């Protein structure tokens, strides 16, 4: 669960002066973060955390300071296992830049078992929306089920390297076919 | 291509002791230009020795990989010795330890002001003919500093390293 | 009139124990498995041939079968030398047997006995170092001794996890400079983590106090 | 001319720990301590320091360890170059042992240097105060010049067993009789 034990380690939550360990805290809390997303099937998530804070619900002891959380953000991107949003999948930094896509998986991957779900079964000439591969009722032990739309198309994108599958988009819109 | 399945057993070992001798140069020397060495404490030349050319040709113990490591000299076998530096360093190399310590200080030098982390950077992610692995870099730092052959300049931070130019022996 | 009536003793005895033994290799070789995915009947097929004296690791030879009890003892014998350097920087070179027993040794069901020798085995290798902090064993994968103050500091964690500069002068009255002095180079040395979120003292833990388990 | 250069080098403020490069250090924090009240005229330093500090202080960095520093100052105490005081010269570690009077020349190299001011003055058999011979118009190109009478008391305590010049005391303070 997002109980791993150091989860309520007091220390964590105050950057550490110690160079190398300053970066275990780091990748230690990068690692955190990640597993409650998934296990707890979470999604996207702000600098806040999603109710309770990831930095903070931990209210009961003490919480990670802003400044820091960024340090970690970034890390934690830069690694590429979070992603950074607003309310469309890009960043700018500000405007561009409130909530976050989690990636227990990664994308170039993510897809691979979109994908492999139509592989699975065939239906891949078809064309099927986006609240569809979602929301309906193709949540089976696809942990991309309830998945939002939104973040959807990010991993589908990849299922188009130079050999493709494809999109139906709209000057509104979108949704796909294999 | 044998398995732990000899029979006479310091054959295994002088044998055994062949095939690390092996699986340790053929970790470095391949460059085209000689200058190169490789300092190695002995527990990392272990797991690597064993992970890698060893998972199913039989693994070993410690106390073997010692008892064979230990043999090199004596079967001819003279590109690396095991050796206890200080009382402390215990490792197979390919030179003089100083003038391994040597090049340390000397490099250090030249970037004064240096992290573990950096003192790895340099010798380590820039390619170019290193075998310094964590370690027994860590091991040696730990020489120089009290052979006092290094000035530490101990902050809160972390230790950063410079070279004793100043207070010599 | 007494000198044979027991030198005669021993020669027999020699066979009794001869015996024992190539007695005891055997009560191993047929539990050929019960022995290899099973700690209890590991420590006690042992705490047996230790009595006799004779090194169960060895046992496990006379014939090809029995080599993977030893596999296994090996095996675990890297995970340690593993987990001590994945580790090196959430603790300091400073492992809690705790931890190496109930946190990283699920993955393969080996246990505190098990551990245990393998972590002796080793000593062969001549780098790792035990130590004890309030009768609780660790081992040391760095190169410094911890001190003979900084185990105290350690020492004194124990309690509650925290060693602060109040809670040295008085659990131990020990100074007061010669206290945040002596337990920032314990940060310096990353040791323990320093903690600003509790008072106006600052908290110095033990990566520890984190698997009391 | 306080500025050598090797006090700005990091490694200086932290106890170096090989048994003799500790020393060989230490030597030279003290001729820092040394030459720098020597050139810069000071007389009196605490341990904290003296506002300024030869140790902490270094402000472009970071500073010395008190530990180190005690250590620092015994060493230079036992080679006598310095002196511990709370207002008053003698000791008791704890209250008396809290200021230290530096000390270009020896304690009698400064004694002897006052009989100096007898050999060209043309005044050796009057009876002078303290706030004589040190201050006034006795800030002469003569050096012990400002400085504080309590030193002096002691700078002055040694002639009292060579030529023994005496001095007056009401209450136990002072001014002498050379």
């Amino acid at each position: 669960s997002a109980l791993p034990p150091v989860y309520s380690f007091p220390p964590l939550y105050t950057r550490q002066p110690n160079s190398l360990t300053r970066r275990q805290q780091i990748s230690t809390w990068i690692d955190i973060i990640s597993q409650y997303c998934k296990t707890k099937k979470i999604w996207y998530m702000s600098v806040d955390g999603t109710s309770k804070n990831l930095f903070n619900n931990e209210d009961i002891q003490r919480s990670v300071s802003q400044v820091f959380i960024d340090e970690i953000w970034s890390q934690m991107t830069k690694e590429g296992k979070c992603l950074p949003i607003d309310q469309s999948g890009r960043r700018s930094s500000n405007t561009t830049t409130t909530r976050y896509f989690i990636l227990w998986k990664s994308l170039d991957s993510w897809a691979s078992l979109i994908l492999q779900w139509f592989e699975d079964s065939g239906k891949l000439n078809q064309v099927i929306t986006l609240y569809e591969l979602s929301e309906g009722d193709e949540t089976v032990n696809w942990e991309f089920h309830r998945m939002p739309e939104s973040l959807l198309y990010y991993c589908l994108k990849p299922l188009c390297d130079r050999n493709r599958a494809t999109m139906l988009k709209d000057e509104n819109d979108k949704v796909i076919a294999i | 291509l044998d398995r732990e399945k000899f029979l006479n057993k310091e054959l295994f070992l002088d044998e055994i002791a062949r095939e690390i001798y092996e699986f340790t140069l053929s970790e470095f020397k391949d460059l085209n230009s000689d200058t190169n060495y490789m300092i190695i404490t002995l527990v990392d030349l272990y797991a690597m020795y064993n992970k890698s050319m060893r998972i199913g040709t039989g693994l070993i113990s410690p106390m073997e990989m010692r008892e064979a490591c230990e043999r090199f000299e004596h079967l001819g076998l003279n590109e690396l010795k095991l050796v206890k530096v200080n009382k402390r360093i215990l490792c197979v190399t390919s030179e003089k330890f100083d003038v391994v310590k040597e090049k340390l200080v000397d490099l250090i030098g030249d970037n004064p002001g240096s992290d573990l982390l950096r003192l790895t950077q340099i010798l380590s992610s820039n390619n170019s003919k290193s075998n310094w692995t964590l370690g027994i870099l860590m091991e040696v730092l730990q020489n120089c500093v009290d052979e006092g052959d290094l000035l530490i300049d101990k902050q809160l931070s972390g230790i950063y390293y410079y070279k004793n130019s100043y207070w010599p022996s | 009139v007494n000198k044979t009536i027991l030198e005669k003793q021993s020669v027999e005895l020699r066979d009794q124990l001869m015996v024992f033994q190539e007695r005891l290799v055997e009560f191993a070789k047929k539990h050929n498995s019960e022995l290899q995915a099973s700690p209890e009947f590991r420590s006690k097929f042992m705490h047996m041939c230790s009595s006799i004296g004779i090194d169960p690791l060895s046992l496990f030879d006379r014939d090809k079968h029995l080599f993977t009890v030893n596999d296994f003892y090996y095996e675990v014998c890297l995970k340690v030398i593993e987990i001590c350097r994945q580790t090196k920087d959430m603790n300091g070179g400073v492992i809690s047997f705790q931890e190496l027993e109930k946190v990283h040794f699920r993955k393969l069901n080996v246990g505190l006995d098990d551990l245990e020798k393998s972590i002796d085995m080793l000593k062969s290798l001549e780098c790792f170092e035990i130590f004890q902090i309030r009768g609780k064993k660790f081992l040391r994968s760095v190169p410094n001794e911890l001190t003979s103050d900084q185990t105290k500091i350690l020492e004194i964690c124990s309690i509650l996890g925290y060693s602060s500069i109040s809670l040295l002068k008085a659990n131990l009255g020990w100074e007061a400079v010669r206290s945040k002095s002596a337990l920032d180079e314990m940060v310096a040395n990353g040791l323990l983590w320093i903690d600003y979120q509790g008072g106006a003292e600052a908290l110095y833990w033990d990566p520890s106090w984190i698997t009391r388990q």
